[PDB]
RNA sequence: UGCCUGGCGGCCGUAGCGCGGUGGUCCCACCUGACCCCAUGCCGAACUCAGAAGUGAAACGCCGUAGCGCCGAUGGUAGUGUGGGGUCUCCCCAUGCGAGAGUAGGGAACUGCCAGGCAA
RNA sequence: GCUCAACGGAUAAAAGGUACUCCGGGGAUAACAGGCUGAUACCGCCCAAGAGUUCAUAUCGACGGCGGUGUUUGGCACCU
RNA sequence: UCCUCCUAAAGAGUAACGGAGGAGCACGAAGGUUGGCUAAUCCUGGUCGGACAUCAGGAGGUUAGUGCAAUGGCAUAAGCC
RNA sequence: GUGAAGAGGGAAACAACCCAGACCGCCAGCUAAGGUCCCAAAGUCAUGGUUAAGUGGGAAACGAUGUGGGAAGGCCCAGAC
C-alpha cells in the first residue's frame, strides 16, 4: 500500500447545549472556524472556541443578515 | 466500452444497492426497457445489449442509454492473500434499482421495439420489461 | 368518465398499504377557496380509465357522498415497475 | 385512578431500556399482576413494552 | 454607490460598540446639515437628538454645514444629554473620518461636559 | 391624526432582482470653487474643507407590474424506532414517527424611537 | 545541547549464519491431508450478429447472461 | 511521531498492510493597532501590443484570496494596502 | 442479544437460532416457543377454497393450449371462430 495514516481525533463539538446552566468561563463549543458565532456574554478565543463570559444558561440563536448561528448567555 | 473520462477518486466503496429507482418515467423516446429486478450492470453488458438493439432495428430509429457506470469495481488478482491493499479497478458498473429505465427507443413500430428489446433483455442479468411513453 | 369514491378516515403509511393491498388506492381532490378532500377509490376502474388519452386533459366528475365534484387529474404516482397506479392528485 | 398491568413474556433477550422499563413499572417476573396509577407516563411505559405486557 | 460603502465602513464600530453595551453618540454628516443623537444601549430607542435641521439651532448661525455650525450642534447635544442624566457615552463616528466637522462636533461635545 | 423625508434598530429574500412610472416646497443627491485643516504611493476621482448658480439625469425614496428568485400546504411516496415474518445481498407486517422533491396556492414585505416639513 | 523519526525515548556504545544444532512452548501460526467457500477451473444451459452454394439453431456460434460440480489454481486458518 | 478529509451508522469516540493528501517550518513585518480598500474571468475601444503586460468603461458578483496539505471559517472582513 | 460463565422445552442430532433464567421437595393444575395419524404427550377436529408435482421434503436465467382465481378487450340470428 501507499497510504494508511490518520490524525488523532480532536474532540470538537458542542460541549454545552442550549438550556444548560454554565459557569463563567465554561467552554460551550470547541470548533475550527466560526460555524457558530459569539453573541451576548460569550467570548471567542484564538482557537475560535466559544466560552462563557458570565454565569447563566446557554442560548442558541439564528440571527443577522447572513442568517448565522449565534451563541448567547442570559442570566 | 462506457467509462467515466476522469474521476475524482480511483477506488470507490462497495455500498448497498437499496430502495427504488428514480429514472422511471420514459422521458426522451417513445418506448423503453425498464428494469423490474434489482442488480448492477457492467460496462460490457450495456454495450453488448446496445449492439443487440442497434443491429435488430438497423440504421433506422433512435436509441438512448439512460444508465451510465460511474462506479469502479476492484478485483483482486488470482493467487493473492487477503489484506495488503484494496484491489485494482477492473470494470465499471451502474447500480440498478427496481423501476429504472435502462434504454429508450424512438422512430420505430411498437412491434419491432419489443422484438429488439427482447434481444437486449437477454444480454442483461436483470429481469426487465417493455414500457411505453404515457403522456403524464 | 364518472369515477366513484369514498372518503378517507385513516391516512398515513400503514392505512395506505392496507388500502393499496385491497384493489383500491388513495387519492386527493383540491382547488379554489375550499379545503382539500382525501378520497379512497377502486383500482381496476381507474387503471382502465387512464388508457384513454382524454383522462389527462378532460374534466372528470368524481362521485363523493352523492356530490359530483368536477376535477382534472393534475399529478399521478406510478408504481415503480409493476403497471399500476399508487396515487392521483385531482386539481379543481 | 389505577390500571392493572400483567407481564406476559420474558425479559431475557431484550434491550437494556426494555429491562429498565419493566423495573420502572415494577414487573419482576412473567405472570405478575401489578397495579399502577394511570398517568400519561405509565401509558408511555406500557406503550414502550406493549409486546410483553397486558392491560386490564 | 458611496452610501453602502460608508455603511460597511462603520459596521465594525457599531457591532463592536453594541457588544460592550454602551450608550453611543451617532453623528450623521451631510454637505448641507449635520446630525447627532445619543442612543440607548439596547440600540432601538433615542434618548437625546439634535441637529442643524432643528430651527432652535438653525435660527442662530449663518450656515448649517461647517465647523462652527457643527460645534453649535456639539454643544446642543451635550447640554441636553446632561439634563436627561447621561454623561458616560461613546462616540460612533459612523464611517465619517474623524477630522473636520465631526471632530469639531466631538471637541465641542467634550468641552461642553459630556464624558468620553 | 394622515401624508412625506432623514438618522438609529428589530426582523433577515412572502422582505431580493429585472421591467414600468414618479418626487425636489424643506430634506437627500450630484453640483460650485480649493490661502487654509486634510488628501492622492499621479489625480480635490476618493477623503477633506469653504459654499448655494443649477438639476432630479445618475444615485436614492415611493407607487404599479409575476418575467425570475423566494415561501409553500393537504394527500401520497422514500426513510426509519420497537416486536414479528419471509421466497432473507433484499424486502414485508403490526404500531409510533414521517421526509425531500413535486403540486394547488401565497407572494413586489412588515414594524418600532427621536428629528424635520407640509394638510390640520 | 538528541531525524533518542522503532518519535512514552531499554545502553553513551551492537551486524550475520546454523542442513551440526539444542531447550521451552503453540495447531494462539505455516507446509501434507480434512473442513468452510467457489474468484479461478471443468461441466451444462439462455439470447442469435454471422459461417454453412440459398437457409441462425445438420455442424457451428460472436457480443453478453444464468446455473451445477467440489476433479484444478486459490482464499480462510476451524481439527491435528 | 504529528496535522486534514472519508470510512464513523446526524453529540464525542471508533478498527483494518481500508481510501486520498500534507508537516519536521515560515515571518521584526507576514505581529500590534489605527485608517482605508475589494476580488475572479470576460466583453468592447485603444500606440509599439499579439490570446495574455499597462489604461478606460461595462459585465459578474467571491468561481478569488488566505506564507504551506486538506477541512471548517472570514465583506464587521480573518482578504489586500 | 446470547454463549463464554445458563441448565430446562423446541429447531431429528446442533455452545451462539426460537422459547425461558434451575434455593429444595411433591406420582398436583394453567401456559411459552413448538406442536397434536403411528415411532412419541395431545384434533383421522369444524367451516370455504387451492394443489395431482410425493410439490410439501434444496436452486437461477429462460422455456410451455399445467391449473385456479380475477379485471378488461376482439364477433354473431345480416349465423364469426
Ligand atoms: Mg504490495
Ligand atoms: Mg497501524
Ligand atoms: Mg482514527
Ligand atoms: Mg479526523
Ligand atoms: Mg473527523
Ligand atoms: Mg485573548
Ligand atoms: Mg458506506
Ligand atoms: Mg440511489
Ligand atoms: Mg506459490
Ligand atoms: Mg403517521
Ligand atoms: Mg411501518
Ligand atoms: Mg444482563
Ligand atoms: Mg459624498
Ligand atoms: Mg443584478
Ligand atoms: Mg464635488
Ligand atoms: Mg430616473
Ligand atoms: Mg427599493
Ligand atoms: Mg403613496
Ligand atoms: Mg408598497
Ligand atoms: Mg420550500
Ligand atoms: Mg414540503
Ligand atoms: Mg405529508
Ligand atoms: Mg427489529
Ligand atoms: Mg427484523
Ligand atoms: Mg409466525
Ligand atoms: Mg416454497
Ligand atoms: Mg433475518
Ligand atoms: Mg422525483
Ligand atoms: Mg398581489
Ligand atoms: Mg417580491
Ligand atoms: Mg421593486
Ligand atoms: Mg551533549
Ligand atoms: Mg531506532
Ligand atoms: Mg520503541
Ligand atoms: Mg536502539
Ligand atoms: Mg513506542
Ligand atoms: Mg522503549
Ligand atoms: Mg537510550
Ligand atoms: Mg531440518
Ligand atoms: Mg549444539
Ligand atoms: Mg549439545
Ligand atoms: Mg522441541
Ligand atoms: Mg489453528
Ligand atoms: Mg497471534
Ligand atoms: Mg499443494
Ligand atoms: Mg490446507
Ligand atoms: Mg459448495
Ligand atoms: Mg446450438
Ligand atoms: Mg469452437
Ligand atoms: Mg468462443
Ligand atoms: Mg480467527
Ligand atoms: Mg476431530
Ligand atoms: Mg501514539
Ligand atoms: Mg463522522
Ligand atoms: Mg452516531
Ligand atoms: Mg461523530
Ligand atoms: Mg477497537
Ligand atoms: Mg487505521
Ligand atoms: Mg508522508
Ligand atoms: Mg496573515
Ligand atoms: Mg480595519
Ligand atoms: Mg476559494
Ligand atoms: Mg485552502
Ligand atoms: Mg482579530
Ligand atoms: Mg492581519
Ligand atoms: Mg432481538
Ligand atoms: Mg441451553
Ligand atoms: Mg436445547
Ligand atoms: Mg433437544
Ligand atoms: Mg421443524
Ligand atoms: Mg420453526
Ligand atoms: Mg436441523
Ligand atoms: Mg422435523
Ligand atoms: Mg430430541
Ligand atoms: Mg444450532
Ligand atoms: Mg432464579
Ligand atoms: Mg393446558
Ligand atoms: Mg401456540
Ligand atoms: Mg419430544
Ligand atoms: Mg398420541
Ligand atoms: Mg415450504
Ligand atoms: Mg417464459
Ligand atoms: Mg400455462
Amino acid at each position: 500500500t501507499r497510504n494508511g495514516r490518520d490524525s488523532e481525533a480532536k474532540r470538537l463539538g458542542v460541549k454545552r447545549f442550549g438550556g444548560e446552566s454554565v459557569l463563567a468561563g465554561s467552554i460551550i463549543v470547541r470548533q475550527r472556524g466560526t460555524k457558530f458565532h459569539a453573541g451576548a456574554n460569550v467570548g471567542c478565543g484564538r482557537d475560535h472556541t466559544l466560552f462563557a463570559k458570565a454565569d447563566g444558561k446557554v442560548k442558541f440563536e439564528v440571527k443577522g443578515p447572513k442568517n448565522r448561528k449565534f451563541i448567547s448567555i442570559e442570566a | 466500452m462506457l467509462q467515466p473520462k476522469r474521476t475524482k477518486f480511483r477506488k470507490m466503496h462497495k455500498g448497498r444497492n437499496r430502495g427504488l429507482a428514480q429514472g422511471t418515467d420514459v422521458s426522451f423516446g417513445s418506448f423503453g426497457l425498464k428494469a423490474v429486478g434489482r442488480g448492477r450492470l457492467t460496462a460490457r453488458q450495456i454495450e453488448a445489449a446496445r449492439r443487440a438493439m442497434t443491429r435488430a432495428v438497423k440504421r433506422q430509429g433512435k436509441i438512448w442509454i439512460r444508465v451510465f457506470p460511474d462506479k469502479p469495481i476492484t478485483e483482486k488478482p488470482l493467487a493473492v492473500r487477503m489484506g495488503k491493499g484494496k484491489g485494482n479497478v477492473e470494470y465499471w458498473v451502474a447500480l440498478i434499482q427496481p423501476g429504472k429505465v435502462l434504454y429508450e427507443m424512438d422512430g420505430v413500430p411498437e412491434e419491432l421495439a419489443r422484438e429488439a428489446f427482447k434481444l437486449a433483455a437477454a444480454k442483461l442479468p436483470i429481469k426487465t420489461t417493455f414500457v411505453t411513453k404515457t403522456v403524464m | 368518465f364518472t369515477i366513484n369514491a369514498e372518503v378517507r378516515k385513516e391516512q398515513g403509511k400503514g392505512a395506505s398499504r392496507r388500502l393499496r393491498a385491497a384493489n383500491k388506492f388513495p387519492a386527493i381532490i383540491y382547488g379554489g377557496k375550499e379545503a382539500p378532500l382525501a378520497i379512497e377509490l377502486d383500482h381496476d376502474k381507474v387503471m382502465n380509465m387512464q388508457a384513454k388519452a382524454e383522462f389527462y386533459s378532460e374534466v372528470l366528475t368524481i362521485v363523493v357522498d352523492g356530490k359530483e365534484i368536477k376535477v382534472k387529474a393534475q399529478d399521478v404516482q406510478r408504481h415503480p415497475y409493476k403497471p399500476k397506479l399508487q396515487h392521483i392528485d385531482f386539481v379543481r | 385512578k389505577t390500571i392493572k398491568i400483567t407481564q406476559t413474556r420474558s425479559a431475557i433477550g431484550r434491550l437494556p431500556k426494555h429491562k429498565a422499563t419493566l423495573l420502572g413499572l415494577g414487573l419482576r417476573r412473567i405472570g405478575h399482576t401489578v397495579e399502577r396509577e394511570d398517568t400519561p407516563a405509565i401509558r408511555g411505559m406500557i406503550n414502550a413494552v406493549s409486546f410483553m405486557v397486558k392491560v386490564e | 454607490d458611496k452610501k453602502s460603502a460608508r455603511i460597511r465602513r462603520a459596521t465594525r464600530a457599531r457591532r463592536k460598540l453594541q457588544e460592550l453595551g454602551a450608550t453611543r453618540l451617532v453623528v450623521h454628516r451631510t454637505p448641507r446639515h449635520i446630525y447627532a443623537q445619543v442612543i440607548a444601549p439596547n440600540g432601538s430607542e433615542v434618548l437625546v437628538a439634535a441637529s442643524t435641521v432643528e430651527k432652535a439651532i438653525a435660527e442662530q448661525l449663518k450656515y448649517t454645514g461647517n465647523k462652527d455650525a457643527a460645534a453649535a450642534v456639539g454643544k446642543a447635544v451635550a447640554e441636553r444629554a446632561l439634563e436627561k442624566g447621561i454623561k458616560d457615552v461613546s462616540f460612533d463616528r459612523s464611517g465619517f473620518q474623524y477630522h473636520g466637522r465631526v471632530q469639531a462636533l466631538a471637541d465641542a461635545a467634550r468641552e461642553a461636559g459630556l464624558q468620553f
